[PDB]
RNA sequence: GAACAAUAGUAAGCACAAUCAUAGCACAUAAAAACGUUAGGUCAAGGUGUAGCUUAUGGGUUGGAAAGAAAUGGGCUACA
RNA sequence: UUCGCCAGAGUACUACUCGCAACUGCCUAAAACUCAAAGGACUUGGCGGUGCUUCACAUCCACCUAGAGGAGCCUGUUCUA
RNA sequence: UGCCAGCCACCGCGGUCAUACGAUUAACCCAAAUUAAUAGAUCCACGGCGUAAAGAGUGUUUAAGAAAAAAAAUCACAAU
């Protein structure tokens, strides 16, 4: 906010810059960015152009944070993606070759995955109505969606795990059970799911 | 007044106020204006152009008439003496 | 509601001095400092004596000459010497005001043993700066 | 046409009895109606119901069905643009009509009288 | 008034020359901006309110236009469309709706801007309101909608201004030094109680070397070491240049962010023309306005505030 | 006591706005914010109108107070 | 041009009378006493669990984060002393 | 003196600074009278009746009155 409306985004992305030559309205568009004489914000810190960054990693990265901890939320997560690592290697190395072409060794694939299949399709929201309040089904945006997802897994590892247990390690069990549908976090979505279809008749009182 | 109404179609607030301050009056009413508060009316058509042009005109001459006339008998005045 | 030094806006007649027009918020912005001496910067010594006779000296100034002030009473302090200016208006006959500037002077000096310097500027009426 | 309004009103000379009673007088105003905002309904409650079906019928599995699912969120997309495009149509009026200012200045123009 | 603009203008001519021989210039070449400099030297006010500092200047600047005698000495007044109240307005509007209509029986984005509504209150010595204005600007958008005569294109030249606009990043010219007859550029990056200075030479073997230290070793949170690599990696010079730096104030974020600015501005001398533009859209080169916010009194954060009570 | 293709409003003043400060911009924050309102706060900052006290409602010395059955406001530190 | 009706407010579509297929009825219709008013229309406010539009940007709702209410202690009130 | 003691024909005055009480001090006005009380003289409406008190729930006639000329035409159709 002390960048005045005047201030436009940042666009990070360096694959956009090199290569303009085949693209009108974008040759256009970025013409009319700069020419405008815009005048456009200090790019972030956490924000790189490393061709390792992850903007669905960093999210998840950041509200496992408490405090002011990067380092520390850093760790955590570089932990996870580790250990998933080295617990698919030893899924795979003691397995049979079929189940070998099956096996994902990709962290990262894992963990998009992951979250995609927890994210729930419809949610919840109440509606008072004379004097009662009524949880009613509402169709959910992309990223509230993503948001519920990453809360619940944060939360489910946060919360239920036995204190001789780290987070990286509980939290790579249940990214690996998600995977496969199977985890505590998916019953969560299940809830949800259920709650939407005992209501759906109140899906009368939404007005938007 | 070439006009005796405001584009509202009351009475302009000059003809009241004339009216009011000792001012004498001569405007031209037509077929829906009020007439009574001028001192001087002249009845006939406000809306055609020939009709404005025209009045114009003459009220232009009689003031041009009146002003060279002043002149001339000044003149003569500074003959006289 | 800030009552700070302030002058309430009247009925709009009432006649304001440049000084009394300006307030608090507004000090060494436009405004000035009425007094002037070393004592409040930094590394600096004895500042609380040269405002008890800083205050003094306004008391003094008020008391001394009736009816006849102006504007509120400009001190300078420079090197041991006061040297203190005063806006008065005319209303004594000026005999009485040299009584007066040799009394002052006097006075003042020996009870500050220091030399003091009096400057009177004469004015016909209060200066106006707003309405009026 | 315009309902007759002769004989209507109660008044001294009318020797018939009332027929309308007015709550406000009857004279045109200057100013106009403002626009009436119109409400919602409950919006994609098709898809909602057709997506329950499927779980009840499937056991809850969301892997099962992904076209219901697609569907609903196809939905989702439409009603929020529906919402945006509506915010921004204000230049709607009445489609063939002028909104409610225009009016109102255009009325001011050729104003209604009532006295004199 | 004017007796008072006679005199006024006289007085100060006289204190004029009264300057100049004190101030001991010759009075023939005495400017106002010499003026200036000798006030400030005689009565110096430290004062922020720059209007309340002391001036001697032409009366005209000091004060405001007059509107002149409307009518002779005989009660009768000077313009026709006085009785308008209006008559500054108003002339301007029958000069432009005259001209418009001469138009039409004759007829059968330079940074060129309009005036603001005070500028043409300064022009005609005279309030107005925004209805007037956009009046007034509104007939000129007519004038300018036809064929634009001679005098046509004068008259509204007399109502238009023109205005600057400037967007560079302003680029230094290379610095060759003499001990390897090698060029470098050094740039200075500033952000949030710390400063960084970076010298940048155009051969390089990579080494990059923080205050005497490697890069590695000054900041061992990778973060750090990836906005450092943030313009290297943006302009693929990555092992082709070779970094001297100094940086002091802060903690070690702030730090590698100021290292940040100091090397994507040292690196525009060795890129070309264009990937300017782009590290600017990159926002590499723009400064974080971003700072603490001092703690108000009575409050806790600078926001947050003490826990407050209904009862 | 207004309508700007304007229908009785004009008006300097004080507010807002503008400028200042936060060491260059900009935004942000700071400051500012009238008239009144709450007989809102304070005769224990000080000063006062009206009332009272004057071998005392004045002035001094020596000690003594500020205990917890609880009830509650805000904090601090935790529950790992 | 006529007829009918009105002499402060309550008391009072009441008490007594008169007459009526009514017998908790209808009609006619007072005074003691009390008060300095009682009334009609309007004017600005304020208010409205009236109606309509437009907003809330730490902000009511939905939403996000971190806490208070529980525990020990610090410290302030309120009560007992 | 402090909503107490009391006063007023009407409006009202007394709740700590009462020109309304009680008493001084000045004044005012009447005056061999002066106030208080009670009766008179005087005092409504030749004004009104949508909202203020007042057009009866409806029609016809009696009694009593008022009076130039025109003053029964039809259902746009749902009196009983
Ligand atoms: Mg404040
Ligand atoms: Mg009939
Ligand atoms: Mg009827
Ligand atoms: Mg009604
Ligand atoms: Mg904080
Ligand atoms: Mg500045
Ligand atoms: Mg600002
Ligand atoms: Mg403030
Ligand atoms: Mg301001
Ligand atoms: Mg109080
Ligand atoms: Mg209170
Ligand atoms: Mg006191
Ligand atoms: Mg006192
Ligand atoms: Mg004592
Ligand atoms: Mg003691
Ligand atoms: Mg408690
Ligand atoms: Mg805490
Ligand atoms: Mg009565
Ligand atoms: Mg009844
Ligand atoms: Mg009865
Ligand atoms: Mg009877
Ligand atoms: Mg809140
Ligand atoms: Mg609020
Ligand atoms: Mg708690
Ligand atoms: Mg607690
Ligand atoms: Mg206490
Ligand atoms: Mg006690
Ligand atoms: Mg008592
Ligand atoms: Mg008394
Ligand atoms: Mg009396
Ligand atoms: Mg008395
Ligand atoms: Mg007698
Ligand atoms: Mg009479
Ligand atoms: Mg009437
Ligand atoms: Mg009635
Ligand atoms: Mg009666
Ligand atoms: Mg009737
Ligand atoms: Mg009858
Ligand atoms: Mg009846
Ligand atoms: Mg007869
Ligand atoms: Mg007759």
């Amino acid at each position: 906010s002390r960048y005045g409306p005047e201030y436009k985004d940042p666009q990070i992305d360096k694959e956009y810059y090199r290569k303009p030559l085949a693209e009108q309205t974008e040759e256009e568009k970025y013409e009319r960015d700069f020419k405008k004489t815009q005048l456009i914000k200090a790019a972030p810190a956490t924000k790189t152009s490393s061709v390792f960054e992850d903007p669905v990693i960093s999210k998840f990265t950041n509200m496992m944070m408490k405090g002011g901890n990067k380092v520390l939320a850093r760790s955590l997560m570089t932990q996870t993606l580790e250990a998933v690592k080295r617990k698919q290697f030893a899924k795979y190395h003691a397995a049979s070759a079929e189940e070998q072409a099956t096996i994902e060794r990709n962290p990262y694939t894992i963990f998009h995955q992951a979250l995609k299949n927890c994210e729930p399709v419809i949610g919840l929201v109440p509606i008072l109505k004379g004097g009662h309040f009524y949880q009613v089904p509402v169709p959910l945006a992309d990223r509230r969606r993503r948001f519920l997802a990453m809360k619940w897994m944060i939360a489910e590892c946060r919360e239920k795990k036995h204190r001789r247990v780290l987070m990286p390690e509980k939290l790579s069990q249940e990214l690996l059970e998600a995977f496969h549908n199977q985890g505590p976090v998916i019953k969560r979505k299940h809830d949800m799911h259920k709650m939407a279809e005992a209501n759906r008749a109140l899906a009368h009182y939404r007005w938007w | 007044f070439l006009h005796t109404l405001n584009n509202v179609f009351e009475p302009h607030v000059a003809v009241r106020d004339a009216a009011k301050m000792n001012i004498p009056t001569v405007g031209i009413v037509d077929t829906n204006c009020n007439p009574a508060l001028i001192t001087y009316p002249v009845p006939g058509n406000d809306d055609s152009p020939p009709a404005v042009r025209l009045f114009c005109r003459l009220f232009q001459v009689a003031i041009s008439r009146a002003k060279e006339k002043r002149r001339q008998v000044e003149a003569l005045y500074r003959l006289q003496g | 509601k800030n009552r700070a030094a302030r002058v309430r806006v009247s009925k709009g007649d009432k006649p304001v001095t440049y000084e009394e027009a300006h307030a608090p918020h507004y000090i060494a912005h436009r405004k000035g400092w009425l007094s002037l001496h070393t004592g409040n910067l930094d590394g600096e010594d004895h500042a609380a004596e040269r405002t008890v006779e800083d205050v003094f000296l306004r008391k003094f100034m008020l008391g001394t000459f009736p009816g006849c002030l102006a504007d509120q009473l400009v001190l300078k302090r420079r090197a041991n010497q006061l040297e203190i200016c005063a806006l008065v208006l005319r209303q004594l006959p000026p005999h009485k005001f040299y009584f007066l500037v040799g009394y002052s002077e006097t006075l003042l000096s020996h009870f500050y043993k220091c030399p003091v310097h009096l400057h009177l500027q004469t004015v016909p009426s209060k200066v106006v700066y707003k309405y009026i | 046409a315009t309902p007759s309004l002769r004989g209507r009103l109660a008044r001294l000379g009318n020797p018939r009895r009332p027929i309308l009673k007015p709550n406000k007088p009857l004279i045109l105003a200057n100013h106009v109606g403002e626009r009436r905002r119109e409400k919602g309904e409950a919006t994609c409650i098709t898809e909602m119901s057709v997506m329950m079906a499927c779980w009840k019928q499937n056991e809850f599995r969301d892997e099962a069905c992904r076209k219901e699912i697609q569907d609903f969120f196809d939905c989702a997309s439409r009603a929020e643009a529906a919402r945006k495009m509506r915010s921004i149509q204000e230049n709607l009026g009445e489609l063939g009509s002028l909104p409610p200012k225009k009016l109102n200045k255009l009325l001011h123009r050729f104003p209604n009288k009532p006295h004199v | 008034t004017v007796d008072f603009i006679k005199k006024q203008i006289e007085e100060f001519n006289i204190g004029k020359r009264h300057l100049a021989n004190m101030m001991g210039e010759d009075p023939e070449t005495f400017t106002q901006e010499d003026i200036d400099r000798a006030i400030a030297y005689l009565f110096p006010s430290g004062l922020f309110e720059k209007r309340a500092r002391p001036i001697m200047k032409h009366p005209e600047e000091i004060f405001p236009k007059q509107r002149a005698i409307q009518w002779g000495e005989d009660g009768r007044p000077f313009h026709f469309l006085f009785y308008t109240g209006k008559q500054s307005y108003y002339s301007l509007m029958h000069d432009t709706y005259g001209k418009l209509l001469d138009v039409e029986k004759h007829h059968n984005p330079i940074g060129s801007r309009w005036l603001i509504k005070e500028e043409l209150e300064e022009m005609l010595v005279e309030k107005l309101s925004d209805q007037d204005y956009a009046q007034f600007i509104r007939l000129l958008e007519r004038l300018s909608a036809l064929p634009c005569g001679a005098t046509e294109e004068d008259f509204v030249n007399r109502f238009r201004r023109s205005i600057p606009x400037x967007x560079x990043x302003x680029x230094x010219x290379x610095x060759x030094x003499x001990x390897x007859g090698m060029a470098f550029s050094r740039g200075e990056g500033k952000r949030k109680t710390a400063k960084a200075e970076v010298v940048v030479y155009g051969q390089g073997s990579g080494r990059i070397d923080v205050n005497g230290v490697d890069y590695l070793l000054y900041f061992p949170v990778t973060q750090d070491r990836e906005q450092l690599m943030f313009p290297l990696h943006f302009l693929d010079r990555l092992g082709k240049h070779d970094m001297t730096c100094a940086v002091s104030g802060g903690g070690r974020s702030a730090q590698a962010g100021a290292v940040r600015l100091a090397m994507a501005r040292a690196l525009c001398s060795f890129v070309t023309e264009d990937e300017v533009e782009w590290m600017r859209q990159a926002g590499l080169l723009t400064a974080d306005p971003r700072v603490r916010e001092r703690k108000k009194p009575g409050q806790e954060g600078a926001r947050r505030k003490f826990t407050w009570k209904k009862r």
